[PDB]
RNA sequence: CAGGCGGUAGGGGAGCGUUCCCGAUGCCGAUGAAGGCCGACCCGCGAGGGCGGCUGGAGGUAAGGGAAGUGCGAAUGCCG
RNA sequence: CGAAGCUGUUGGGAAGCAGCGCCAGAGAGGGUGAAAGCCCCGUAGGCGAAAGGUGGGGGGAUAGGUGAGGGUACCCGAGUACCCCGUGGUUCGUGGAGCCAUGGGGGAAUCUGGGCGGACCACCGCCUAAGGCUAAGUACUCCGGGUGACCGAUAGCGCACCAGUACCGUGAGGGAAAGGUGAAAAGAACCCCGGGAGGGGAGUGAAAUAGAGCCUGAAACCGUGGGCUUACAAGCAGUCACGGCCCCGCAAGGGGUUGUGGCGUGCCUAUUGAAGCAUGAGCCGGCGACUCACGGUCGUGGGCGAGCUUAAGCCGUUGAG
RNA sequence: CGCGGGGGGAACCUGGGGAACUGAAACAUCUCAGUACCCAGAGGAGAGGAAAGAGAAAUCGACUCCCUGAGUAGCGGCGA
């Protein structure tokens, strides 16, 4: 029984009040692009449009 | 009283289940062309994904996952007035928190939004908001230091 | 269960559990509770023997076990058997009585 | 309630204004009742169950019928499923209801004929008969049933066989059986519980 | 009164049939519980429910709802 | 030790009933010739346990354990710790990994010394390793018990019947079937069939569709014997139809069967795709499969309702609390 | 001479030895598991046990069992 929620997932994400499955994304990990040129910059967070639902659950004991 | 056919109070339904039968819709399951029913049938905890479930991500929030301990710091407790401007007699925690509701808070912080009776209440740290609501129009105390 | 029912002949006493009238005791065992005392008329037809009065067909009997009887104590009804403090026999006794010290 | 010395007793203030929550009342109460009753039986099979001959027959061919696991949950002596489980499940509630319930109930059961000297005599308080002697000298007789709370071994080691009636003493609460009954009496409002 | 009505899986509405609970120091019950063979009446759309006859040989559980190892043609299944 | 009415009329038989009399701190349960508090066994209860012996608390308790401070002034569990490698445990898989035992060599010191607050230095804190003994509150079961919305003898316990046997094995091993006359055997007397066997009568017998693979006794499989059908005849067969052909209703009809005529590709599992010689289908009965624990999480009658909810115990609970 | 003691005992002890399947929808770390299971003394108990403790608090004060903390800290191809 018990169900000891999973740390990792919780190591990043969060439900902003509204119950919205929101958190960080993946990208500008210190360029990993190179090109002195320009771009990297662009970054931020984002919900999930169909999985999000699922996730939140395995964290109903830990919060 | 009596046993005047005390059925129930409207809505409930033990809606049990059952084995097999030939009545109504009895006998079936719903799926097919989707194998997954096993002795230890999946479970089923989320499972599936068939696409890492969009777990191509990665963690950045680095401040935990260390090992023995976590971060140790005496309690952090603020507040709001529109909670008990009711009684005061002497607004001091323990009398509150320790009562009505609210849990431990080593160091005291205060705010919220609404109004109240500017009366001296434990303040191991407060907000300018209260200052004015408890200065030339109120009463505020001091912190620990022991 | 256990071995606890009645006693010996003397008079015992037949009753009407579907038989009627009253008579003296005879013999009695407790295991299944079975015994005897004439009256109860029952005849067990013997087998192809002869040694005895002759071949097959039996004779008279008796038959019962559980409760269904009483004891002697003429005129009025009957009671039990009290104890002894400073009377006749030491501090023991009992031989079926009316309600005083007899039968 | 007496008619000897003391004479007079009235109540209902408790909450006459409402009194209309029968639904939930009876309901849940019914629930815990089921609990108490001991329900101890077992379930058997799981993997092994009986330390079977451990694996046996062939395959492909076999007695035509398929098989490998000597658990043979097919006969009247083999494994099956978990029907019972000594786990008669331990569910329950509080006193925040161990109250309200009988409240509204008896009120209407006062429209029946409650009363309750809160403490009455009868005689030897140890001789059954005489107790009832105050049953008649009061106005009761085996028919419409009732109960009562007598916190004293006295009438307890007395009331002995209380058919159609109560014969309590300690405190546990038995509303239900009162359902099949009616009238009653108390041992101080305090005994009920402040 | 317009309407709807075939319709695999699926997903609703109930209802029904099926063994312990109190009711059971209540109630039928040997002018019969229970099994049954029979029923070509009544009630159930059904679920069934009856409902009464003859064989039948010792108990049953009311309204109610409270609990569910069943609602099993079969798997060359277990067994007899 | 204990608690307290019967009675006749009918009834196999009466735990059937009226008219009513009854002990009841005791109307638990098993029960004695048909649905019994006052009837065999008990149940409030309170008597008392031994001689035998015998498990120990309380009591007493015996030998065997129990002052304070001040300066002199040396002295204490070693191949031991602490290093070291390979370590295991620790949540700790090398990782910034201490401390525990460390297997391997190193390898001291004993209080103005000595270990830990998870690296190497510096402040501060509780303890003192390398002797061993130590109850209580902890687990547990063949049975004793009880009870047990515990099963109730194709159950359950393998198993209530002389099984861990028949039996199969070589060992190990492995494993069966198989409860039920009746209130009382009262268990069959006797005489004609007669090979003993296995028959008929009679009797007992409330009951022989009561007698010993006998309880009640269905179902696959059995024809006696009955009734409706049949030798020009083609069929998943059954149906629907007028008709005729034997029981029952005054009538109305109700029937049973079937002639021919019409009508008829079944059934259980798979899939663009079925009836199908694609599988299964011995046959009838009978056994058979998602609770439930715990744990997560949307609804529902609810109550409280910024407020809204206490485990593990302790008195107590027949019970309950 | 003395005892001890081999030998005995349904669970429950202590210790010493100590897997694989399975999970990881492959697999080699990890998992099951220190589980299954072998061998080891004793008791009804057993094992354990009195601080070179905990930890941060002008602190607590033997050891065992339950209460939660906490499924938190954390361990982790930080994957399961």
């Amino acid at each position: 029984p018990k169900m000891k929620t999973h740390k990792g997932a919780k190591k990043r994400v969060k439900i902003t009040a509204s119950g919205k499955v929101v958190a960080m994304k993946t990208g500008k990990r210190h360029l990993n692009w190179q090109k002195s040129g320009k771009e990297i910059r662009q970054k931020g967070r984002k919900f999930v449009l169909a999985k999000p639902e699922a996730e939140r659950i395995k964290l109903l004991l830990p919060y | 009283d009596l046993r005047p056919n005390p059925g129930a109070n409207k809505r409930r339904k033990r809606v049990g289940r059952g084995p097999g039968s030939g009545h109504g819709k009895t006998a079936t399951r719903g799926h097919k062309g989707q194998k997954s029913r096993s002795g230890g049938l999946k479970d089923p905890r989320r499972f599936e994904g068939g696409r890492s479930t969009t777990l191509m991500r990665l963690p950045k929030r680095g401040m935990q996952g260390q090992v023995p301990g976590e971060i140790k710091r005496p309690r952090y407790q603020g507040v709001n007035l529109k909670d008990l401007a009711r009684f005061e007699g002497e607004v001091t925690p323990e009398l509150l928190v320790r009562a009505g509701l609210l849990k431990k808070g080593y160091r005291l912080k205060i705010l919220g939004e609404g109004e109240a009776k500017p009366l001296k209440v434990v303040a191991h740290a407060f907000s300018k908001s209260a200052l004015e609501k408890l200065k030339a129009a109120g009463g505020e105390p001091v912190l620990l230091e022991a | 269960m256990r071995v606890k029912m009645h006693v010996k002949k003397g008079d015992t006493v037949l009753v009407a559990s579907g038989k009627y009238k009253g008579r003296v005791g005879k013999v009695k065992e407790v295991l299944p509770k079975k015994y005897a005392v004439i009256v109860e008329g029952v005849n067990i037809v013997k087998k192809a023997v002869r040694v005895s009065p002759k071949y097959p067909q039996g004779g008279f009997i008796e038959k019962e076990a559980p409760l269904h009887a009483s004891k002697v104590r003429p005129i009025c009804p009957a009671c039990g058997k009290p104890t002894r403090v400073r009377k006749k026999f030491l501090e023991n006794g009992k031989k079926i009585r009316v309600c005083a010290k007899c039968g | 309630i007496p008619v000897l010395s003391p004479s007079g007793r009235r109540e209902l203030a408790a909450d006459l204004p409402a009194e209309i929550n029968p639904h939930l009342l009876w309901e849940v109460v019914r629930w815990q009742l089921a609990k108490r009753r001991r329900g101890t039986a077992s379930t058997k099979t799981r993997g092994e169950v009986a330390y079977s001959g451990r694996k046996i027959w062939p395959q492909k061919h076999t007695g035509r019928a398929r098989h490998g696991d000597i658990g043979a949950p097919i006969f009247v002596g083999g494994g099956v499923v978990f029907g019972p489980k000594p786990r008669d499940y331990s569910y329950t509630l509080p006193k925040k209801v161990r109250k309200k319930g009988l409240a509204m109930a008896v009120a209407d059961r006062a429209r029946e004929g409650k009363l309750l000297l809160v403490e009455a005599f009868a005689g030897v308080n140890g001789k059954t008969k005489e107790f009832l002697a105050w049953a008649k000298e009061a106005g009761l007789d085996g028919s419409e049933s009732v109960l009562l709370v007598t916190g004293n071994e006295l009438v307890r080691r007395a009331a002995r066989n209380l058919p159609w009636v109560v014969t309590l003493a300690p405190e546990g609460l038995n509303v239900y059986d009162i359902v099949r009954t009616e009238r009653l009496v108390m041992d101080l409002d305090a005994w009920e519980v402040f």
